[PDB]
């Protein structure tokens, strides 16, 4: 039940026929809201939806956030999809598959603490 | 940057 900004401010038609006309557009990537867990004491991601290629993997797009973050690489970081801790190695286009809500969004917390 | 979102490659 973690609440997502995107999710809070839209309802759920509205957000729907987004993901729709995205997917539409786009066959080959997935649209992904990102989000700080809330009170993870990591730095906050201020862009949050992102359009990315079935084919990119959790590990490329932890190195993305690490570095726009500016995550100390010391530091951990973990994606949550509906409590779950995708593979590094998985595909987002696997994670969107197995995953993606209703609206045809993939919704992804992250955090430095797996647990 | 679509529709606000914004565009990855790789």
């Amino acid at each position: 039940s973690m609440k997502f900004q995107y999710k809070e401010d839209h309802p759920f038609e509205y957000r729907k026929k987004e993901g729709e006309k995205i997917r539409k557009k786009y066959p080959d990537r997935v649209p992904v809201i990102v989000e700080k867990a809330p009170k993870a004491r990591v730095p906050d991601l201020d862009k949050r939806k992102y359009l990315v290629p079935s084919d990119l993997t959790v590990g490329q797009f932890y190195f993305l956030i690490r570095k726009r973050i500016h995550l100390r690489p010391e530091d951990a970081l973990f994606f949550f999809v509906n409590n779950t801790i995708p593979p590094t190695s998985a595909t987002m286009g696997q994670l969107y598959e197995d995953n993606h809500e209703e609206d045809y969004f993939l919704y992804v917390a992250y955090s430095d603490e797996s647990v | 940057e679509d529709e606000d979102f914004e565009i990855l490659s790789l």
